[PDB]
């Protein structure tokens, strides 16, 4: 206190002002954090997509590891597996197993 | 299908067919309210629906074994490294009131950059896999069918692979979980950027599964030099995680604050902690309160721990708790034992029911010191928010050591934990979503360009692949084992032997551990080593002292020890002999009224003992409504015999204290002899007793029943209605 001269500007706020100010700022703080989650991704977000598409944890590490090596993370690991499945006219499953073993990364870079 | 009250859980059979196992249901469940619920003689104002099967508190025997349940979900932490032993503990606690079973993860699971599989052994927790989760939920589906109330199953989503676990948890029907971006950054030094980008997806998957979410703030208690100074930080952390989770789509009513009262006696803990609790609950109206118990200010005394948990419960009762979690009383002493989880649940249930409707009689003086402090705390936390903003945001504030600082905010001691934005586990694994980024599944948080493949599918991005595992559960890949020696299967062949003998355990089958409590008339150190010796001299193995309290430096020392027992015992080679109640006795002497004549026979002046079994003071025949016509001491052979007649009595009762020349066993004779020699000895009973008297050398004197050193009124009255339900 310090504290005394710190709190001075809150001195006259009512509990409601004080509480809504508490939350107003909390929200100001987290907004740049939530906005990072909209605009970006990670190995685990991408693996978590692959789990939902029907691949094992083992197969998901395999695909994303390789996806990072091809600088393709920004397109989406699942999007990769899906586009290839379409193009080479196979199944989401086939294309994945395929990709997790090194096949088709060539074709995907275009 | 399966599960009968008297047949153990077939743990063997539960592990079968796990590949074909589906969760019986999804999401979190609260408890049912029971307005004015009647149980036995009592009305309850704060109770929930009772259980179909359970184990009532010990002193429930004095009220028809009623087992009333409070309104808050009661938690219990079960996770010993071998989940398959744990299952058995879950069924125990479940019956004792727990409906929220929380499985702590094996040490360091946060750092696992992916799911793991199968059933490796854990340390300080259970390794969290799809198999092991399927097992426990499958088992619980049974235990909740049995007890008759749904149990919420709970583990952790924390670490660098939250999205992963969150997918599997949502799939396998886990009901609740921790997830706090801040937890990963402050305590596991996971990189702050990637921690938060990840939590968006984690929390969205948990929003889908309707899971309860508990936050991490209770970790700030653990890490604080003094806990009674950390409150402004707690508030900030509870707030940043909540407003973050809300905006991700999580329901305001699924967002729980992990809130432990910061202190314990000898600190004036109610005084210190009550305003924070009130403040937090006012400031966080709308969110759920997940009250946890003290673990910081705790030691080896389980009595001390229990006393502080009740004051912990008092804080919850004086404010509110949606979830009331528990801590085992032996927590500061050893990894939790079976018996102490049941102490935890018993304690919680008993204190809450003991406080039933307390708030119709007690209320907070909200204006006074209480109200002022509530204010001040709100203000300190608002300041804390402001400095975070002035310093450029959350990341900046973490870079600057705002957190984990031993100061009382706005005090800053400069000893908090600084994480680097570009540093930490998972540093540099953050990728920017490209304009054509896409993700073909349910419950994805961030930018998702579906409209490139099909405008109409934007609200069901999962259709692109005719459903993801959240829609189509057969698309899930099950994995049984990866190690081949480190699995549940091995571990359980390891002791098929005991599953027809038996030995003690504390956590794992036949672990042989048991607890020894003793007092020794010497200094604490000496006696500590003295105890270990008696312990080995008692054939105990792996002996170690687990608690030591001074009674007084010179006079003695309390010592508690654990040790292993190096041998079993056959249930089969045990010899075991195959209850006339309080109410059964009082009621006989009503349908058929009863009367007695009692005296101290011989030249015996000792009146104490005879009086001991008559005076109601110590539950003597008087209590049961027997008519007693006492004659005094020195009463002669016949005056007692004559009396039963002269008074029309259904029994004579006499005592002998003095014993020289066997004068005691003797007198019982001339009493039986002068009971037949007159002619009363077949429509009357005759009982006697004394210091020196055995009920055996008494039947061998003609008198009907004997009573020796230590006979209470219960023993007499029980006999007096029995030898009368034979003749009469
Ligand atoms: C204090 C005491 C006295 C008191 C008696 C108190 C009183 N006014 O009632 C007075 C009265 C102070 C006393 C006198 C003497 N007594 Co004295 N008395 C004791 C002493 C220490 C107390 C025992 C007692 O109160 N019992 C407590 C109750 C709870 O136990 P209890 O009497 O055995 O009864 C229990 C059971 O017997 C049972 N029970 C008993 N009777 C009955 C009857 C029925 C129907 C049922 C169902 C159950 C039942 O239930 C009771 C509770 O569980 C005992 C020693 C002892 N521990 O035995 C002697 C003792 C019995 N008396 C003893 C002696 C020697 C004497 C004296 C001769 C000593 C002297 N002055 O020289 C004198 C004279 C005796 C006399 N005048 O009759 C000796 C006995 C010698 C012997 N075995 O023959 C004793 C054993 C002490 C001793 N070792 O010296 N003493
Ligand atoms: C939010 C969070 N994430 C992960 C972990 C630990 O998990 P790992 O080792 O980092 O994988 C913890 C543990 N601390 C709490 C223990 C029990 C407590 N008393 C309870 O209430 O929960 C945690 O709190
Ligand atoms: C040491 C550990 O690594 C795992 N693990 C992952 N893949 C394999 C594998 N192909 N063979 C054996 N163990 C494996 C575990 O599940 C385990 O117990």
């Amino acid at each position: 206190d310090d504290f005394q001269q710190r709190r001075a500007h809150l001195a006259n706020l009512s509990d409601e002002e004080l509480q809504t100010r508490f939350w107003e700022m909390a929200e100001k703080i987290v907004d740049p954090l939530l906005d990072l989650g909209k605009k970006n991704t990670t190995p685990s977000i991408e693996r978590s997509v692959l789990l939902r598409m029907g691949f094992s944890s083992l197969e998901a590490k395999a695909i994303v590891d390789k996806t990072m090596d091809r600088g393709l993370m920004g397109k989406g690991a699942g999007h990769i597996v899906y586009k290839i499945a379409k193009e080479k006219n196979i199944s989401v499953r086939e294309a994945g197993l395929a990709l997790s073993e090194g096949k088709y990364w060539d074709d995907a870079i275009q | 299908l399966q599960l009968r009250v008297n047949e153990k859980l077939d743990v063997e059979n539960i592990l079968k067919d796990l590949d074909k196992y589906t969760p019986k249901r999804r999401g979190w469940t609260w408890r049912q309210p029971a307005e004015n619920l009647q149980m036995g003689p009592f009305i309850y104002k704060d109770a929930s629906t009772p259980l179909e099967n359970s184990v009532a508190l010990p002193s429930a025997k004095y009220f028809g074994d009623i087992d009333p349940q409070p309104l808050p979900v009661i938690t219990t932490e079960i996770a010993s490294g071998r989940f398959e032993d744990d299952i058995r503990r879950m069924r125990m606690a479940a019956w004792h009131g727990a409906d929220h079973i929380m499985v702590i993860r094996t040490a360091g699971q946060s750092h696992y950059d992916g799911l793991i599989e199968g059933t490796p052994q854990g340390i300080g927790g259970v390794p969290i896999t799809r198999k092991q989760v399927r097992a426990q939920r499958k088992a619980l589906d049974l235990i909740e069918e049995e007890v008759g109330r749904p149990i919420n199953y709970h583990s952790y989503v924390s670490g660098v692979a939250g999205p992963d676990i969150a997918v599997m948890f949502a799939e396998e029907g886990v009901n609740g979980a921790h997830q706090d971006p801040q937890y990963n950054v402050l305590y596991r030094n996971i990189n702050m950027i990637r921690s938060f980008i990840d939590a968006c997806e984690s929390k969205t998957i948990m929003a889908w599964a309707d899971m309860a979410q508990i936050d991490g703030a209770h970790n700030a208690n653990a890490t604080a030099r003094e806990a009674w100074k950390v409150m402004p930080e707690l508030m900030v952390q509870h707030a940043l995680n909540s407003i973050f989770s809300l905006k991700v789509g999580m329901k305001k009513s699924n967002i729980c604050l992990s809130t432990v009262p910061p202190t314990a006696p000898p600190a004036p803990s109610m005084y210190l902690d009550l305003p924070y609790a009130v403040a937090l609950r006012e400031m966080f109206e709308g969110y759920r309160m997940r009250a946890q118990m003290n673990t910081k200010y705790m030691e080896a005394s389980t009595r001390e721990a229990t006393v502080t948990h009740v004051l912990n419960l008092l804080i919850s009762k004086l404010t509110r708790a949606d979830i009331q979690s528990t801590i085992t009383p032996d927590e500061g002493r050893n990894v939790p034992w079976h018996i102490y989880n049941i102490e935890a649940c018993d304690t919680a249930k008993q204190a809450l029911i003991g406080m039933d409707g307390l708030m119709d009689m007690v209320q907070l003086k909200r204006e006074g010191v209480l109200g002022d402090t509530v204010r001040e705390l709100k203000e300190r936390a608002v300041l804390f928010m402001e400095e975070i903003i002035e310093a450029g945001g959350y990341f900046n504030a973490v870079e600057q050591g705002f957190f984990v600082d031993s100061g009382y905010y706005p005090e800053r001691n400069g000893d908090g934990i600084a994480r680097q934005i570009n540093g930490g586990i998972g540093a540099g694994t953050v990728f920017e979503r490209d304009e054509d980024y896409m993700a073909p599944v349910t419950a994805h948080f961030g930018y998702n360009n579906v409209k490139q493949y099909d405008e109409a599918l934007v609200s069901e991005p999962s259709k692109l692949i005719d459903g993801c595992t959240l829609e189509v559960p057969e698309k899930i890949v099950y994995i049984d084992e990866l190690d081949e020696n480190d699995n549940v299967n091995v571990r359980m062949e390891e002791t098929k032997e005991f599953r027809s003998m038996i030995k003690p355990e504390v956590e794992w089958q036949a672990d042989g551990t048991v607890l020894l409590t003793m007092f020794l008339p010497t200094s604490k150190r000496v006696a500590e080593f003295a105890a270990i010796e008696f312990a080995k001299k008692m054939n105990l193995e792996e002996v170690e002292v687990i608690n030591r309290e001074v009674m007084q430096e010179a006079e003695g020392t309390r010592i508690e020890l654990k040790g292993r027992v190096p041998f079993s015992i056959d249930i089969n080679s045990l010899v075991i002999p195959p209850i006339l109640s309080e109410d059964e006795i009082r009621e006989d002497i009503e349908k058929t009224p009863l009367k007695i004549v009692a005296a101290t026979v011989g030249e015996d002046e000792h009146s104490v003992g005879l009086r001991e079994v008559i005076d109601i003071k110590h539950g003597g025949i008087e209590k049961y409504g027997v008519e007693v016509h006492y004659l005094g001491t020195s009463v002669p052979v016949e005056k007692l015999v004559d009396a039963a007649i002269e008074l029309k009595a259904d029994a004579i009762l006499a005592s002998t204290i003095i014993s020289h020349d066997d004068i005691h066993y003797k007198n019982m004779k001339r009493i039986h002899e002068l009971a037949v020699e007159k002619g009363i000895r077949d429509k009357i009973m005759i009982g006697c007793g004394g210091t020196q008297v055995t009920p055996e050398v008494a039947v061998k004197q003609g008198v009907d029943a004997g009573f020796g050193r230590g006979s209470k009124g219960i023993h007499v009255a029980t006999f007096l209605v029995k030898k009368r339900r034979e003749m009469r």
